[PDB]
RNA sequence: GAAACUGCGAAUGGCUCAUUAAAUCAGUUAUCGUUUAUUUGAUAGUUUACAUGGUAUAACUGUGGUAAUUCUAGA
């Protein structure tokens, strides 16, 4: 559980949810920054 | 406050560092150490303060505001090795080496030179003869 | 030659024979106390080593190699999603076994195993056998600083995926194999060091197994 | 004096290599080499003055013995080597190579090349002569002696030379309408076709030159080299293409572009 | 040995130092314009004197020489930045009709007095060399400085001043102390 | 790594203007009239060898002379 694999954890939930809400998972990406 | 701005930023892998002008705004107050300019570029650049070296500071006419160079190594063994000796004895990395002033020195090599051979034999003449 | 340089000269500058660097040089991450920019991070650590190296490395493979990745790196998610050519391209560049590039691309190989750690256990064997490969090649061009790199990213990667691969160490030695028996004896010394670091993390009843299957191997180099 | 010189003072030093005049009281006097001592850029100039990598000399030399700089495909470690016209100078490190040509104000110019470029020079045939065991054998300006030219290349000729092997790989001969570059004289660092050529039998030789804006010059042979076939030179030239430019016309253009 | 500094005189004695209108027109100058000693009149005679010598010459060459095109226009460009000479009167001819108060006039002494900082002259010049003036962020300590158009509208109290926004001077905050004592 | 042999430098640098009136020097020529350490580039199958001597010594050991010197004698 180190501090690391928190921020993965965030952001394999992240994504999952740009699975969910969705090429266009891509695209959004890049909108982020 | 004191605000920090590099400029004129060149990235030299020959001598593996990065140089820069370091401008330092420190409104309300003399000037700034040159210790925590180095803890702060060291902050700035994500490196250790060891390889970071500043320099030729000159607070322009009316105070206010700081210009000089700054350098920052890749790791802290090269600024060991490519630093100047007495930069490092100034941030500590170094110590002094102590000698006798140029005239002993001078003197010593000029005695030297008088002689000739390793001298043994000539003290050992003298102190037979007398 | 035995009298080594055990006096010191006041030199400042004094050359080091390949062979020389290689006898002092001891595969041990973990000992240097550096501070490590990685250490200190605001999105991944890929990310924070990636515009480190771009500042400080500037030859010409490193440089297209991030030309390539640079958009798809600068969020932890953008790297996890795209991570099978993330891999491919660091593989790619490696296989040049360009000196000049070889630093960077190295440390980001690590540092990208420490990002998606168990997701790299899927890249996990091309990785090893690319490093080989560049151990492999270094031996003809004479570099030690090219062995400190490799196999600091092999204990590095070792370090990250030490549950896993403490797991699976007998498929792990097994890769390690041509390095442990390697006819030059600094292969075999360096490469033991880095699985040593492993087998230190056992678990009492994963070592005996281990045991086992290297005793086994034992009935050059 | 009683024997070779060893010391330079500023004052004294080429104007070209613009160097402070209050910095120090001596300037670097490039070693003997491939140039001759008034036509050649000593590397320490070149490091610190113009590409401001080093900032003293003493790092000059810290660059030079760890071997990054190149001179032709050549390592050199001495900090006066006379690097000069047509030379390479490479630093992998930084991945840059540098090709020495003067700019229009006659000064030599930073000029980043590509690798490619970078493998090859020009030289100007100074030489053609038959060696020991009737070895015919050709000396440019830079020193360099080739031997088993081919036949039909002359003196005043632009052979160039690749530098791995040393060896012609195609030559330029000196005729009119030939792209040609002006390396001494008032006239240096112009680009030029060549129009005519004066021939003063036991004197020195003038040639015609007309720039790309129809304005002519002459001037002394001794001061042209060949580069290549007009609007196909053989090297990348630097910015301005050695086009010389009135004072009124700078100063519009400064303007503009500012 | 080390290669020279040069150096030069900004100042020349007049051909008649004695001369009875030349003392009143010196006398007039110097109590308009607060100057310290009869040196600081002649400096300035000496830059007009070069200038519109180098006028002259300009205007001797024929018209449309670039040599007379070229200074001229530099000359006519540093006269107009520097204020002595109008937008209007770009021309070599108003450049020769230029006078030594125009000069004065540019003064950072006259300057401030004129934009209201100084109830005198003099009151201008003990503030600037007291560290009280600055032009844009600087401070300038010298009442000589000629001011461009573009830095005529910055000058200003120093924010170190006392009157800036700074702290009190020593004698406001020794007779403060002195009051609560 | 002292000492010494060997190689290189000490002919550069710094100072002064005594002599010097077609001399120096300035500009401009010539070496088809010659030397050139060094740097740079070429260049030598044709000359007991698993490698020859003291035809030799320094430093060093030891014995000494002179009031004295960057003096040196014998072994
Ligand atoms: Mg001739
Ligand atoms: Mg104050
Ligand atoms: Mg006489
Ligand atoms: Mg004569
Ligand atoms: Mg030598
Ligand atoms: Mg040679
Ligand atoms: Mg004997």
């Amino acid at each position: 559980e180190n501090p690391a694999d928190k921020r993965r954890r965030l952001a394999k939930q992240y994504l999952e949810n740009l699975k969910s809400e969705a090429d266009i998972i891509a695209s959004r990406l890049k909108e982020d920054v | 406050a004191v605000t920090i701005r590099t400029r004129k930023v060149i990235s030299n892998p020959l001598l593996a560092r990065k140089q820069f002008v370091v401008d330092v705004l420190h409104p309300n107050r003399a000037n700034v150490s040159k210790d925590e300019l180095r803890e702060k570029l060291a902050e700035v650049y994500k490196a250790e303060k060891d390889a970071v070296s500043v320099f030729g500071f000159r607070t322009q006419f009316g105070g206010g505001k700081s210009v000089g160079f700054g350098l920052v190594y890749n790791s802290v063994a090269e600024a060991k090795k490519f630093e100047p000796t007495y930069r490092l004895v100034r941030y500590g990395l170094a110590e002094k080496v102590e000698k006798a002033s140029r005239q002993q020195r001078k003197q010593k090599k000029n005695r030297d030179k008088k002689i000739f051979g390793t001298g043994k034999r000539l003290a050992k003449k003298v102190a037979r003869r007398n | 030659a035995k009298q080594r340089q055990t006096t010191k000269s006041s030199k400042r500058y004094r050359y080091s024979s390949f062979k020389a660097r290689i006898d002092d040089l001891k595969i041990e991450p973990a000992r240097n106390l550096e501070k490590r920019v990685h250490d200190y991070v605001e999105s991944s650590h890929f990310l924070a080593s990636f515009d480190q190296w771009k500042e400080i490395n500037l030859s010409a493979k490193f440089t297209e190699f991030a030309a390539e990745i640079e958009h798809d790196v600068q969020t932890l998610p953008q790297i996890l999603y795209h991570d099978k050519k993330i891999f491919n391209s660091l593989v790619s560049f490696i296989n040049f076994h360009d000196e000049f590039s070889l630093q960077p691309l190295l440390d980001l190989l690590a540092q990208f195993c420490h990002d998606l750690g168990p997701d790299f256990l899927k890249f996990y064997e091309e990785a090893i056998k690319t490093l080989i490969n560049l151990l492999d090649a270094a031996i003809e061009f004479e570099s030690s600083n090219v062995f400190e790199w490799g196999f600091n990213c092999l204990a590095y990667i070792f370090k990250y995926l030490s549950k896993f691969l403490v797991k699976k160490l007998v498929l792990t030695c097994d890769l390690l194999i041509p390095l442990l028996s390697h006819s030059k004896e600094y292969l075999s010394r360096f490469s033991a060091e880095a699985l040593s670091f492993l087998v230190r993390k056992c678990p009492v009843s994963n070592l005996r197994e281990f045991v086992r299957s290297v005793f086994e191997k034992l009935e050059t180099n | 004096a009683r024997g070779p010189k060893k010391h330079l003072k500023r004052l004294a030093a080429p104007h070209h290599w613009l160097l402070d005049k209050l910095s120090g009281c001596y300037a670097p006097r490039p070693s003997a080499g491939p140039h001759k001592l008034r036509e050649s850029l000593p590397l320490i100039v070149f490091l610190r003055n113009r590409l401001k990598y080093a900032l003293n000399g003493r790092e000059v030399k810290a660059i030079l013995m760890q071997r990054h700089v190149k001179v032709d495909g050549k390592v050199r470690t001495d900090t006066t080597y006379p690097a000069g016209f047509m030379d390479v100078i490479t630093l992998d490190a930084t991945n840059e190579n540098f090709r020495l040509v003067y700019d229009v104000k006659g000064r030599f110019a930073v000029h980043r090349i590509t690798d490619e470029e970078a493998s090859y020079k020009l030289g100007k045939v100074k030489k053609v002569q038959l060696g020991k065991k009737g070895v015919p054998y050709v000396v440019t300006h830079d020193g360099r002696t080739i031997r088993y030219p081919d036949p039909n290349i002359k003196v005043n000729d632009t052979v160039k030379i690749d530098l791995a092997s040393g060896k012609i790989t195609d030559f330029i001969k000196f005729d009119a309408g030939k792209l040609v570059y002006v390396t001494g004289g008032r006239n240096l660092g112009r680009i030029g076709t060549i129009v005519h050529k004066e021939r003063h039998d036991g004197g020195f030789d003038l040639v015609h030159i007309k720039d790309s804006l129809d304005n002519t010059f002459v001037t002394r042979l001794n001061n042209v080299f060949v580069i290549g076939e007009q609007g196909k030179p053989y090297i990348s030239l630097p910015k301005g293409k050695g086009i010389k430019l009135s004072i009124a016309e700078e100063r519009d253009r400064r303007r503009a572009q500012q | 040995p080390r290669a020279p500094r040069t150096y030069s005189k900004t100042y020349s004695t007049p051909k008649r130092p004695y001369e009875s209108s030349r003392l009143d027109a010196e006398l007039k100058l110097a109590g308009e314009f607060g100057l310290k000693n009869k040196k600081e009149i002649y400096r300035i005679s000496f830059q007009l004197s070069k200038i519109r010598r180098a006028a002259r010459d300009l205007l001797t060459r024929d018209e449309k020489d670039p040599k007379r095109l070229f200074e001229g226009n530099a000359l006519i460009r540093r006269l107009v930045r520097v204020g002595v000479l109008s937008e209007d009167k770009k021309k070599l001819d108003y450049v020769l009709a230029l006078k030594v108060e125009d000069f004065l006039e540019r003064r950072l002494q006259t300057q401030v007095y004129k934009l209201g900082l100084a109830k005198s002259v003099h009151h201008a010049r003990v503030l600037i060399t007291q560290r009280h003036i600055a032009v844009g962020k600087q401070i300038v300590n010298i009442p000589s400085f000629m001011v461009r158009l573009d830095s005529e509208k910055h000058i200003d109290f120093a924010p170190t001043s006392p009157f800036g926004g700074a702290r009190p001077g020593r004698v406001a905050r020794r007779n403060a102390a002195r009051k609560a004592e």
